[PDB]
């Protein structure tokens, strides 16, 4: 069956080997566009900004944007003395995008993509995490400056709306798969990275963003997510509370759920990490205490029974 | 009906018949002299079997009167042309057709 | 400001069965719409803009109607006209809690009710009730003694632009309606706000003027989205219905109303279309409002009074509306094209027709073929074109006033060199008006295009005068063979001319002539073809 | 008096004496539009002064170019009757027309003739479905780089130009004389522009080049040109030059498109040579496995080698897969952004589409491969019958229309390959097209053949059936009244697939039953639920539960309604039957049985239905 075996061989030689880490080119591509009334990298960033700013009801899958956003996403005591050079290299790369307005590009893209959770949004968040990574002050300040200089309003509508969807865990969905969190990871890493370096002004900005026509509290949303997420976790505990021994699928995606709740308590703690008392009062009167209570239920019983056998201690650990 | 008129003489012998592959240059204009077609614009001669009904009736009956090498003005009647329908986009309904046909050769 | 319920407070949409009185909670699209809006007016004239204080009495005012919300025995809770809106029927106040439960502050006063967070139960102080709702999506509200806990109405500020738009809707409706009622007064009475109105029209057009290309893209898209927003904001409130019925009532006349008014009328109507165009430059939905209405536009296309503005309208309708492109059929396009015939080569027209022809992306093929059958085959209308071969003529050096004769033997005719048959008209012509300029000379040019010209030969021989191809028979019934000898004759005073092929007669021909000209022989020619003059080396006598 | 054009070149008089033999040498011709309304002929070259008619007429050309309509051709013959073929060719050859007109006639020569063929061609140019012909074996990724080779093969269906006959499908031109003409035009342009003489033909460099590079660009995407002419093109570009010329931000876009054809064709040669190696290597390896389903996994074992001496051959060719347009494209795009701050976003998007294609051609291959699909050399003719039909439906995607899609979907139904190679079919994405047309129709009796097609498309395979399964929320939102039995066909077979469905879809369907309180639509929805739950054998519980929870609330003495239906239309009884059947397919979950016993409560219906024989 030579045609059959040849198509099959195309499928297998695509399944592997073609998957070489060619992506090392991407980094140099960036600087190749960095070469020099601006610069080509800047041309491309300003072009995507031109795309984000247009009304489109909903943005179309801009393949080229996904691609160049992924490209820029990949663009970013002897161990200490190397570490200063490495962190400074990272800051050089992040500024390599930052001077060229890519921060505002990410911000406008998340804005423009609104409440849909397209893969393209996922790329905007990949790039945003690539730009902030270490928690640059430069970027956070240009982004806050963008968001105040232009009162978008719909930016936080976007984050809120996608976060109303996002991803959870779900019980029946596991019950029928028995026979996708990466984006929530990117997103709350995003919101954490917006607040890293203890930016009081921007945390307070998240709490209300005063200049906009519609106040929207990202923190109470985030706590709402942490809440539905424990609820899913707890029900998922009652799926296994009787079963003692746990299926590896139940020990895999459950761990993913832990990666999520961890990225999110990291987001909240990053929101409150400074003594910005107002965000504290905001999150205090919010329904987080139900959520820490419920994790305390999951963190009581899962914390006891996962200990029962050696295979699950790994999952107890996370 | 159709009213073919001689323009320039041919051999005066070889008239079109059944099954022959007629080869002609021509042009097509309306009553108003508005040209709508012209084979020489293509510089590609037109080839039709006669009596095979691949052509309009006035062309199908009137070219037979023509001889090889002959040029003739086929003032074909519309009824023998595209008729009350009229060829879409080109020929208006009930438009009498005026051809300046030149039969190159029967084949 | 908007009153979000957790969805928001509003009234019935324009041209409702309700006569726009009864209040409703509602979610969905209305939240962005202007009828969702509610001005909050404290009873005091002074310091009304002071921070809203809990429990202070306040009239609530729907903007777009201008009307004040009020309790009323006649129809239960209803928004109502200010003339009827005595304070006792319409007082209200915002409060922290259901429990029940003073001094004026001449100052900005203490801060309290934050937007979107300070929830506020409504209460009618004159009655002590509550803004309850009954339990489609029209969750109707009425005042009631109790009211379940989710009744709280957290407030949300309107945008500047939008409230400006809405108050503008009130002024706009409130001017055009009385304009219309005034138009009705003389419709049945053969024998009016006007310049008041026109200022509103020009100002509404300025208010909708699309942003310049000269603007940088971000400011452009911002002003553009603001434009689309304002367009919708006049869309929900029936501003289009209003402008269209004003155009309806103004289209009756080509002038009743007094002459003082009639002089401004030609402006007004046209101005309206300009105004109308502005509402449909961009937004698709307004074009969807014209989807049923297209035939209307088409008739008003034919009005030829305001003229072009109706065309720009229709063009705005087509450029951004697949629906309208679908609905359109024979009559409308035939009327469009008929307008093309009725004005003469506005390029806007063709822009309209190509806009009919192809929706943004998809083609609409019936419309396409319809454009073809109603344009192309007639050929009479739009600029038809063709690759003509040059004609060029030569004459013997000396002309003629007695009787005269000349031969012209043919030498080398090539029939269909190029697509055209080669040109060889030969014959008499006068000096005074025969100026065969080689580049385009009426018809497709050539000899015989003029009364001055008197010609023979070419394509079955025969003759041309004026331009007409008159087919006089000849014994040979031949063209001009390269062997052939053309022969030509003329007489002084007597207008006779006659021609011979190869020395034998081709009947009589055309007669009467001006002697105003001084006749000379002419030999037109085209392609590589050549001919011998024979003024007298005759080969025939 | 009215000034007018002196006529740029005029006749050769050649008179003498004796008989005074006036004479001429060669033909000359006006490009003469007339105005019938004034009955005045005029050469169009003159038109560049009375420019109101220039605007009007350039818009007449916009109207012809528009009315030819992209994907329409019945109309185009009339446009042959008007614009005239020869007139087009003369319109191209001369270089004194004002430029909107000039570019307008090039646009017409594109549209009236070349454009529809280019639409038939491009979408399939994206596909890479190579034959296993012996001709497709001696390709080699390298010559024993340089694109434009004649060995590109694939399938890629032939052009169909019906000659523009007017006695009694797409209008015809001489393709080769025209390719030569356009080639001479790019050469004349590179020369005259390269001396920087500044007529400039169209009154702008933009008009001097853009229409011509357009005509050549469609002409070349079309696959007209034959190796050496393509060499002429590339020598007029790189050379290795139009590419090195200073340009307006317009011609650069056409260079971006042309060069995009070069890079895309290079991808064609790359994927094709890699498939040819699939033959050249798999023919070897199969002899190795036979010297000694899951066979695919074994092929993956053959693919584990990089981490049986045949493996070294892979260890060279992969490095061939590593690959000088790769210099100039990146260098030139980077030069273009570098020196100009280009605007017109489209040019930019083209530029960096080119640029991303340049720095990641391995990934361009990695995206190109799933659409590529090798084919047995004997059967290809059927695919040749197939592809064109798809073109037809792809012509309908951008729009009677209905009869064509019916006969075409039927022609696809008849094909042997549609049996033998389903993977090619889902790889073409053709069902997505058929659904796309299916939805454009929905918003009749053309819907129907389309549904038979999507249903049978569900029939042909299960792996393909999931490919249809991805669309169910779309297919159900589209079903306001049949696409729903297409979804039913999507759900009919696999149990894993019936488990794969979201509760939201069944919710949409039961919401449709909420909309059926007034019918047949309801029994349809109930039938979709029937396939949704009952599956192969005892109904899946995971879905059945959710369906019953939804049917607690939505599909609303109810048993009396049966006899009321008996006293007669009967379709309401068919709805009650579909309902009691759907509840007859549902059995933790012990309680739901009480929920159904709540609605035996039957009993009398079997007796009444037996009495109604």
């Amino acid at each position: 069956p030579t045609h059959r075996a040849c198509n099959m061989f195309l499928e297998s030689y695509k399944a592997a080997w073609i998957l070489t880490e060619d992506h090392s080119f991407e980094d140099r591509m960036i600087d190749d566009l960095s070469k020099a009334k601006p610069d080509p990298l800047h041309q491309l960033v300003l072009h995507f900004s031109r795309t984000a700013l247009t009304e489109k009801s909903k943005l179309d899958e801009d393949y080229l944007y996904m691609a160049y956003a992924d490209i820029m996403a990949k663009s970013c005591e002897v161990s200490f003395e190397e570490k200063e050079m490495e962190k400074q290299r990272l800051l050089y790369q992040q500024s390599r995008l930052h001077t060229r307005g890519a921060a505002e590009m990410v911000l406008q893209m998340i804005s423009a993509c609104k409440g849909e959770t397209g893969a393209m949004v996922s790329s905007t968040l990949k790039l945003g995490i690539s730009i902030l990574n270490g928690g640059n002050a430069e970027v956070q300040q240009k982004m806050l400056d963008y968001l105040k200089d232009k009162k978008e309003v719909g930016f936080f509508q976007s984050i809120q709306a996608l976060m109303q969807t996002c991803s959870v865990l779900d019980l029946n969905a596991f019950e029928r798969q028995n026979k996708d969190d990466e984006f929530t990871q990117d997103l709350f890493r995003f919101l954490q990275l917006l607040c890293e370096g203890h930016n009081n002004d921007f945390q307070n900005y998240l709490r209300t963003q005063t200049g906009n026509t519609t106040t929207i509290n990202i923190i109470i949303c985030t706590v709402d997510y942490l809440l539905r997420l424990q609820e899913s976790i707890s029900d998922f505990y009652w799926y296994y509370s009787g079963k003692d021994v746990i299926e590896e699928q139940g020990k895999r995606n459950f761990s993913k759920a832990m990666s999520v709740a961890k990225q999110v308590f990291n987001s909240l703690t990053e929101y409150i990490q400074g003594p910005c008392t107002g965000n504290q009062q905001s999150l205090a009167h919010s329904r987080l205490w139900d959520a820490v209570v419920g994790f305390l239920h999951v963190f009581a019983h899962m914390m006891m029974k996962l200990a029962q056998d050696s295979s699950q201690i790994e999952l107890l650990k996370e | 009906g159709v009213q073919v008129e001689t323009i320039s003489p041919g051999d005066g012998r070889t008239f079109p018949k059944r099954g022959q592959t007629c080869v002609v240059h021509y042009t097509g204009m309306l009553e108003d002299g508005k040209k709508f077609d012209s084979s020489r614009d293509r510089n590609k001669p037109f080839k039709f079997m006669l009596g095979k009904q691949e052509v309009i009736r006035g062309w199908e009956e009137g070219v037979a009167q023509m001889s090889v090498g002959q040029r003739a003005k086929l003032t074909i009647s519309p009824d023998y042309a595209y008729g009350a329908t009229g060829h879409p986009g080109i020929i208006p309904p009930h438009a009498t057709l005026v051809f300046d046909v030149e039969l190159l050769k029967l084949e | 400001l908007r009153l979000f319920h957790g969805e928001c407070l509003t009234i019935s949409a324009a041209d409702s069965d309700d006569q726009r009185r009864l209040v409703y909670y509602e979610g969905g699209a209305v939240c962005t719409h202007a009828r969702s809006l509610w001005r909050l007016e404290p009873l005091r004239i002074s310091w009304s803009g002071s921070h809203l204080r809990w429990g202070q009495p306040l009239r609530i005012r729907h903007v777009t109607t201008g009307r004040y919300l009020a309790l009323t025995e006649d129809q239960g809770l209803v928004v109502v006209d200010a003339c009827k809106a005595h304070t006792k029927a319409t007082s209200f106040c915002f409060r922290v809690s259901k429990e029940k439960l003073k001094r004026d502050v001449e100052g900005m006063g203490p801060p309290e009710i934050k937007y979107g967070e300070s929830l506020c139960f409504v209460q009618h102080v004159a009655s002590g009730l509550w803004l309850t709702y009954a339990a489609v999506l029209k969750k109707k509200a009425i005042l009631h003694q109790e009211g379940h806990m989710d009744d709280a109405l957290f407030l949300t500020r309107c945008q500047q632009e939008e409230s400006q738009a809405a108050r503008m809707i009130h002024s706009t409706a409130g001017l055009y309606n009385q304009f219309i009622k005034g138009l009705d007064s003389f419709s049945g009475k053969p024998r009016l706000p006007i310049e008041a109105v026109i200022l509103s029209l020009q100002d509404l057009i300025g208010y909708f003027e699309p942003p310049s290309e000269e603007l940088q893209h971000e400011e452009k898209q911002s002003k553009l989205r603001s434009l689309r927003n304002r367009q919708s904001l006049f869309q929900e409130e029936g501003m289009l219905s209003l402008v269209l019925n004003c155009i309806d009532r103004l289209n009756v006349y080509t002038t009743y109303a007094g002459e003082e008014a009639a002089e401004s009328w030609k402006e007004i109507v046209n101005l309206l279309y300009e105004l109308l165009a502005s509402l449909i430059r961009g937004n698709r939905a307004n074009c969807a409002l014209f989807s049923t209405n297209l035939d209307w536009v088409v008739s008003k296309l034919d009005r030829l009074e305001a003229s072009s503005g109706i065309l720009e309208v229709l063009y705005c309708v087509l450029i951004e509306s697949p629906e309208v492109l679908n609905i359109i059929q024979e009559n409308h396009i035939k009327s469009i094209i008929s307008l093309l015939d009725k004005h003469g080569r506005n390029h806007k027209v063709l822009d309209v027709l190509c806009s009919l022809c192809v929706c943004n992306g998809v083609a609409v093929r019936s419309n396409q073929d319809l454009i073809t059958e109603n344009l192309l085959p007639g050929r009479e209308l739009l600029l038809q074109t063709n690759l003509i071969n040059y004609v060029t003529s030569i004459r013997p050096n000396i002309f003629v006033g007695g009787k005269w004769y000349f031969e012209v033997m043919v030498d080398e005719v090539v029939p269909f060199l190029t697509a055209q048959a080669t040109h060889l008209r030969v014959g008499w012509a006068l000096t005074e008006g025969y100026s065969p300029y080689p580049g385009g000379g009426e018809g497709w040019g050539g000899n015989g295009v003029g009364d001055d010209l008197y010609s023979y030969g070419f394509d079955g021989l025969h003759l041309w005068t004026g331009h007409v191809a008159r087919p006089v028979t000849s014994p040979g019934q031949h063209l001009l063979a390269p062997e052939d000898v053309v022969s030509c004759c003329l007489d002084l005073s007597v207008p006779s001319i006659s021609f011979r092929i190869n020395g034998c007669p081709v009947q009589g021909v055309f007669e009467a002539f001006n002697l105003d000209g001084l006749f000379f022989p002419v030999v037109s020619f085209s392609a590589g073809v050549k001919v011998r003059f024979l003024l007298g080396e005759f080969k025939f006598l | 008096r009215m000034p007018n054009h002196f006529l740029q070149v005029e006749t050769r008089r050649a008179g003498e004496r004796l008989g005074w033999a006036v004479q001429c040498q060669d033909p000359l011709t006006m490009m003469a539009l007339h105005i019938p309304e004034e009955n005045r002929c005029m050469d169009i070259l003159e038109l560049s002064e009375r420019l109101d008619l220039q605007r009007f007429h350039s818009h007449t050309l916009r109207l012809y170019r528009a009315v030819c309509a992209l994907g329409n051709n019945r109309v185009a013959h009339a446009l042959c009757s008007h614009v005239d073929q020869a007139q087009l060719l003369h319109a191209l050859e001369d270089a004194h027309l004002p430029g909107p007109l000039r570019a307008g006639y090039y646009d017409l020569l594109i549209s009236i003739h070349l454009e529809s063929a280019c639409r038939s061609r491009r979408s399939m140019l994206s596909e890479y479905i190579v034959p296993l012909t012996p001709e497709t074996r001696a390709i080699t990724l390298f010559p024993p780089g340089l694109p434009g080779v004649g060995v590109t093969t694939s399938l890629r269906p032939p052009h169909h130009f019906s000659p523009p006959c007017f006695v009694a499908l797409s209008p015809a031109i001489p393709l080769e004389a025209l390719r030569d003409k356009a080639l001479r035009m790019l050469g004349e342009a590179v020369r005259d522009g390269g001396q920087h003489a500044r007529d400039p033909v169209g009154g702008s460099v933009e008009f001097q080049f853009v229409p011509v590079l357009k005509l050549v660009s469609t002409l070349l995407v079309m696959g007209i040109f034959g190796d050496e002419d393509v060499k002429q093109i590339l020598k007029m570009i790189e050379p290795e030059g139009l590419l090195q010329m200073k340009l307006p931000e317009s011609v650069k876009l056409q260079m971006c498109n042309l060069l995009e054809y070069f890079c895309d064709q290079e991808l064609q040669h790359r994927v094709e040579s890699l498939a040819a190696f699939a033959e050249r290597y798999v023919d070897k390896l199969q002899a190795n496995q036979r010297s000694r389903d899951f066979h695919q996994d074994l092929l993956a074992h053959c693919g584990i080698q990089l981490e049986t001496s045949l493996s070294s051959r892979l260890r060279s060719l992969l490095e061939t897969v590593r690959l000088s347009l790769q210099e100039l494209v990146s260098h030139m795009v980077v030069r273009w952004a570098q020196e100009d701050y280009v605007q017109s976003p489209e040019l930019v998007r083209a530029m960096f589409s080119l640029l991303h294609r340049q720095y990641d051609g391995l990934g361009e291959l990695l995206r190109a491969l799933p659409r590529a699909y090798t084919i047995s050399p004997s059967s290809v003719e059927d695919t040749m019958s197939l592809l064109e039909c798809l073109g037809q439906i792809r012509s309908l995607l951008i729009v009677q229309e209905e009869n064509l899609m019916i006969q075409s979907i039927g022609n696809i139904m008849n094909n042997k390959v549609f049996y033998q190679h389903p993977n090619l079919m889902r790889a073409l994405g053709m069902h997505e097209t058929v659904m796309e047309v299916m939805v454009n129709v929905l918003g009749p009796k053309m819907v129907t053949s389309c549904c038979r097609f999507l249903c049978y498309f569900c029939r042909i395979s299960r792996q393909n059936q999931r490919s249809m399964f991805d669309h169910l929320s779309y297919l159900l939102e589209n079903s306001g009244i049949t696409p729903l039995d297409v979804a039913a066909a999507s759900v009919i077979d696999n149990n894993e697939l019936a488990l794969a469905l979201q509760e939201q879809d069944l919710e949409k369907v039961v919401s449709y039953l909420a909309g059926c309180g007034l019918p047949c639509g309801g029994e349809r929805y109930l039938d979709f639920l029937r396939f949704a739950v009952f599956v192969n054998g005892e109904s899946v519980e995971e879905n059945a539960n959710v369906v019953v929870r939804l049917l607690i609330r939505k599909p609303e003495g109810l048993l009396a309604a049966i006899e009321e239906a008996i006293r007669i239309g009967h379709a309401i009884m068919s709805f009650y039957a579909a309902l009691i059947d759907l509840l007859g397919r549902c059995a933790e979950a012990l309680r739901i049985r009480a929920i159904l016993r709540s609605l035996l409560d039957d009993l009398v219906g079997i007796i009444s239905l037996p009495l109604q024989i």
